[PDB]
């Protein structure tokens, strides 16, 4: 009970929480929040700053990643804020991109900066075109193009067969 | 009935839906509405 | 015995909300306090009104007149027992003690009614006492007195086909429901428009006609609406003297949209200073708006709000956010739209919700049968 | 179409103004009217059910 | 003159209930108990309600040959504690009527919970339950004679483990009782399933969301479902605790249905605020959905003194005022930190934006972007394209941005008419209906 | 001490007996229905 003030605790929990969100563990984010409700009220500023970041990611951040990266300049968080810049997402690349939308620069998404070096050219051609089969996003599918059939009328007909079986089991 | 945690713990009231809809929305209900037609 | 006293209740409401006149409470309230032996109507208004300049002495003479009436009552209680007749004590004090109820709100009531209810040779002897509770139950909006006397009227006053003071019961229940949150009870129980002809709640019979139209424009479907307030010729006169009422009616059947807001403004400004309408004056607005918008959505599937704009006069962004709030209420489904701007309506509730309602019963209904089949084996 | 009807929905861009409905569907209506009173019975029986035990 | 009446009817308590339970439990197996033996719950909560008293019914317990007629009548006649709770073992070891051991180790001992002196007898109740837990342990090492502890005293046992809980809580926490519980589980896992683990698991979550947080994942591997749910009350509050979990696991769309289920399976009464106070933090998950109706359909005015924050809070939800947000936060954030509320303060803004986008989305087929940036208190068109993508976030109704300058080319989605999606689900609807036909089959099987 | 308490567990078995007896009663019902 007599654990004294260890100032490493704030930023080691900060790096824990930082990589913990960087690997997309929001259940683990809030289990971290709930294992310490006391000091995370007004003190523990390097946990209180990731929960302002949780307000920013509650907002579903692509703008607020840069708007919150503005205020973490030097704490040796670098290895894990790089993984945060990795875990910034690619849904607009999964909707409208893949060799042309002239530039998606004005939304503060970290990857979607850097107008055309081979960094974002590599990213616009990264491992294909994240959708997959039958289409590009040069002309979008607008989701994925599933639109299969009503072949499942036949397997709901199978459901009817074992439904009549379960009727027979019931009488 | 102590359920082991919980012991520790139409007048004007159906209108509350309309009123909480109308808290900061058309707070007068007519005194702009009767005067809308001469705004334009 | 109750017409200026219900007008005192009108004055209670009339100087309840506004302060545009701070001297009605001397003008027609002192004119009320000099009649009817109105003592309590100033004795309770002595605090909520002004300082009451020196209002004891001109009221000392009238409480002395009340003292004269009360002392001849106190002599009369043993002067009537010397009169060798049946219950003449009860008669001779029930008369002036119902008059004490006319004087004082609760005291003459309590000291009278529990004696003059002791024999009931007629249901009028019950029901006049019930009326003398109903007057104070309109004055002070009680619930216990003026629903339990109606319970007593719904105990034994079913008998006797006298029909006047049995329809009074229907009218009082209509007034009591429309005094709170009524949709249908005042329409169903103010069906008896014509057949009342005289009361104290009928202090203006035409305002009773205003009451029955101000509820029968809500609780009444359009075939029933034309059948009642159009194919009612016996009600047509007393709606015929009221222009804007009849205007709103025949326009609302005529679907005359640009005068609806005019006539609604008339009815709403009437709703301001009329009592038992404080739980109603904001609800009634959107109620009749969505009620007109019902057949306005039944009108088309191909509809723009510019057509609505020149149907109403100004509604462009007003009705945009307004119908947006009506959709947010859940009712009135239509797709109001940006620049394409086509207000598209739907089809009625058959499709799968008619299928769905049955198991929407049998979710909690069948939870009832589940758990109450789990009642047997613990 | 507003006040009265012959159930002609506004069919602006077809050229028939098709007048159609199926009024006998009332098996579903009648079953709904059943359910409403079937569980009025059940709820009236629940008094016996939760009364005669304890 | 009143206390000679429980000398009659408090006597007939043990006569009718206990005597019938033990005598009819001596034979007619599994009708041995559970037709008035587990009247125990309310008849013995009532024993702690219906009615010096402390030493009288605890002296001279184990006598001989079955003369409890005379002995309980002595307990009647004597109305005119340091070894005393141990005197049912100090007269002699109980040595007969093994269905009576836990019964008389529960029903006389437990009224000190309702006497509330909490200072000298809670440790004596601890010792009395060391005796009763010696029965609990020694039923399988020294009592190889017949069942008598499953069919009657297991249902008695879980009840007096709630009384274990009532004793253990009023001073401290319990840790040894948890491995002790899982041993009780191992001697109830394969042989005869009792709730038991779910009792101290309700207590586990109840003290752990106060004080330990690893254990929901241990529930995940520990989720033996137990579909018996016989009381449905323990199971109801079990759903309440795990719905608080999924609220703190931020699972909402599951939470609304399972917590509405947990409410509608409460047949409860007594409007002190039991159902009400449990239901408030229940529909906190609906405050976290982004959608909540007006709470006029939920309030009992006995809860009003506690919901003096809550109504203004749901006003803040339906509105979007940051003044009301922070003001309800600082002013009206009391009394809910005892339950834990501050995960809605981070995402009340999300509640605002989802309420707004629900209204506008079902309102508008097509909206424009730089005017839905000014419907609510938005910031910018880049924030509005941002919040359109975050408004999808899961698979919401079709909103394609008109990707030149036409802001959004959203339209409404269709084909819910009556075609294949309802008859895709009606197989499962009537799968539920055939499950109720299985309930009819077991209704026939109850005799 | 495995071979003590399995005998007790053999009363789950005895639940089939009550159902057996009662459906025998159910057959006994129809026996005089068919005799009628």
């Amino acid at each position: 009970e007599q654990l004294p003030e260890s100032a490493y605790m704030h930023q080691l929990l900060g790096l824990n929480l930082l990589f913990l969100l960087s690997q997309n563990r929001v259940a683990e984010f809030h289990t971290e929040l709930e294992r310490l409700p006391a000091k995370d009220i007004q003190t523990n500023v390097y946990i209180k700053h990731p929960v302002s970041l949780e307000q920013y990611l509650m907002e579903g951040s692509y703008n607020k990643v840069f708007l919150a990266k503005g205020n973490i300049p030097a704490e040796s968080y670098t290895f894990f804020i790089d993984i945060l810049l990795d875990t910034i997402r690619d849904e607009i690349a999964g909707c409208i991109e893949k060799a042309y939308e002239k530039i998606l620069f004005t939304e503060a998404t970290r990857i979607l900066f850097f107008n055309t070096p081979k960094k974002m050219t590599d990213y616009a051609k990264k491992r294909g075109w994240v959708l997959g089969p039958n289409n590009y996003y040069s002309f979008a599918s607008q989701q994925q193009k599933p639109e299969d059939t009503t072949i499942p009328s036949t397997e709901l007909a199978k459901q009817v067969i074992e439904y009549a079986r379960q009727l027979e089991m019931i009488v | 009935m102590s359920e082991k945690k919980q012991p520790v713990d139409e007048d004007n009231w159906d209108d509350d839906n309309v009123e909480d809809d109308f808290s900061n929305q058309l707070r007068a209900e007519l005194e702009k509405h009767g005067y809308k037609m001469e705004t334009s | 015995p109750k017409n200026p006293d219900l007008r005192i209740a009108q004055l209670r409401f009339l100087l309840s909300l506004p302060e545009h006149r701070g001297d009605a409470a001397v003008r027609d309230e002192l004119m009320a306090a000099v009649r009817d032996n109105n003592m309590a109507p100033y004795y309770e208004a002595l605090c909520k009104s002004l300082d009451w300049q020196i209002d004891v002495d001109l009221l000392n003479k009238m409480k002395k007149a009340n003292e004269d009436e009360l002392k001849r009552l106190d002599e009369e209680l043993e002067d009537a027992e010397k009169n060798l007749g049946e219950s003449e004590i009860r008669d001779a004090m029930m008369a002036k003690a119902e008059y004490l109820c006319r004087i004082g709100d609760k005291e003459g009531a309590l000291t009278a009614f529990r004696k003059t209810y002791d024999k009931t040779v007629a249901l009028g002897h019950r029901l006049d006492i019930v009326f003398y509770l109903l007057r104070i139950g309109l004055f002070y909006m009680d619930n216990d007195l003026i629903t339990r006397n109606t319970e007593k009227a719904k105990s034994l006053i079913e008998e006797g086909g006298d029909w006047d003071r049995r329809n009074r019961l229907k009218v009082y229940q209509g007034l009591y429901c429309v005094a709170i949150r009524d949709f249908k009870q005042a329409a169903e129980l103010f069906l008896d428009t014509v057949s009342t002809f005289t009361s104290y709640e009928l202090m203006d019979y035409k305002t009773f006609v205003t009451y029955t139209v101000y509820v029968s424009m809500i609780a009444l479907e359009r075939p029933d609406l034309r059948e009642k307030v159009i194919k009612g010729a016996e009600i047509l006169e007393v709606l015929h003297s009221l222009p804007a009422v009849r205007q709103y009616l025949f326009s609302l059947y005529e679907c005359r949209y640009s005068v609806f807001f005019q006539s609604l403004a008339v009815v709403e400004q009437e709703m301001k200073k009329d009592w038992l309408f404080a739980p109603h004056y904001r609800y009634y607005v959107r109620e009749m708006r969505i009620h007109a918008y019902s057949q306005l959505l039944e009108s088309y599937r191909s509809l723009t709000l510019g057509y609505m704009a020149e149907a109403f006069g100004v509604g462009v962004e007003f009705i945009d956010q307004e119908l947006s709030r009506f959709i947010a209420a859940g009712r009135l489904h239509c797709k109001i739209d940006k620049v394409n701007e086509i207000v598209e309506t739907n089809r009625p509730d058959s499709k799968n919700w008619q299928y769905q309602e049955t198991i929407k019963k049998g979710d909690l209904l069948l939870n009832r049968v589940q758990k109450l089949s789990r009642v047997i084996n613990m | 179409i507003l006040d009265k009807k012959f159930h002609g929905i506004l069919d602006q861009g077809e050229g028939v103004l098709i007048i159609f409905d199926e009024p006998p569907v009332d098996k579903t209506y009648e079953a709904a009217l059943e359910t409403i009173q079937n569980m009025s019975k059940v709820v009236d029986s629940l008094y016996n059910k939760a009364k005669k035990l304890t | 003159p009143p206390p000679p009446a429980p000398q009659d009817v408090e006597m007939k308590e043990e006569a009718a209930t206990g005597g019938g339970s033990t005598g009819e439990a001596d034979g007619k197996t599994a009708a041995a108990a559970a037709e008035h033996s587990q009247r125990e719950l309310d008849t013995v909560t009532l024993e702690d309600i219906k009615e010096g008293k402390e030493p009288r019914f605890v002296l001279r317990a184990l006598r001989m040959l079955p003369s409890t007629s005379r002995r309980l009548n002595h307990y009647v006649l004597y109305k005119a504690l340091l070894p005393f709770l141990e005197e049912p073992m100090d007269t002699e070891a109980d040595l007969q009527f093994r269905p009576r051991t836990g019964k008389a180790a529960s029903t006389p001992l437990l009224p000190e919970v309702e006497a509330y002196l909490q200072l000298l007898v809670v440790i004596f109740m601890m010792n009395s339950k060391r005796y009763k837990e010696a029965q609990k342990i020694s039923d399988d090492l020294m009592q190889k004679i017949s069942t008598q502890n499953r069919r009657a005293l297991d249902l008695v046992a879980a009840k007096c483990y709630y009384y274990h809980a009532r004793v253990y809580e009023f001073l401290d926490k319990l840790d040894v009782v948890r491995s002790f519980l899982h041993a009780r589980l191992r001697t109830a896992t394969l042989r005869h399933d009792a709730d038991g683990q779910a009792t101290l698991l309700n207590l586990l979550l109840r003290n752990y969301l106060h004080y330990s947080l690893y254990d929901q994942a241990e529930k995940l591997v520990s989720k033996s479902v137990f579909p018996e749910q016989a009381n449905n009350n323990e199971w109801a509050r079990y759903l309440y605790y795990t719905g608080r979990i999924k609220a703190i696991q931020l699972e909402y769309s599951e939470a609304r249905r399972t917590m509405t289920n947990a409410l509608r399976k409460a047949p409860q009464h007594t409007a002190v605020g039991f159902k009400q106070t449990v239901h408030k933090l229940l529909i906190v998950v609906e405050l976290l959905l982004g959608e909540i109706p007006d709470r006029l359909q939920f309030r009992q005015p006995s809860l009003k003194r506690s919901l003096m924050p809550y109504f203004l809070l749901t006003q803040a939800v339906r509105t979007g005022n940051l003044a009301k947000f922070n003001q309800v936060l600082d002013q009206f954030g009391e009394k809910f930190q005892a339950d834990g509320t501050y995960t809605l303060i981070i995402r009340l803004r999300h509640n605002v934006i989802k309420t707004g986008v629900r209204m506008i989305s079902l309102s508008y087929s097509r909206i424009s972007l730089a005017d839905i940036a000014q419907k609510l208190q938005l910031d910018s068109p880049e924030d509005a394209e941002f919040i359109v993508a975050k408004a999808i976030r899961d698979g919401v109704i079709e909103a394609s941005i008109n990707h030149e300058k036409g802001y959004v080319q959203s339209k409404e989605m269709i084909d819910i008419y009556s075609t294949r999606e309802p008859q895709l689900a009606f197989h499962q609807r009537i799968s539920f209906c055939l499950d109720i036909h299985n309930m009819s089959v077991k209704a026939m099987r109850f005799p | 001490y495995l071979s003590k308490i399995e005998e007790l567990q053999l009363i789950v078995n005895d639940k089939s007996q009550n159902l057996r007896r009662l459906q025998a009663q159910r057959n006994e019902l129809n026996a005089k229905v068919r005799l009628l």
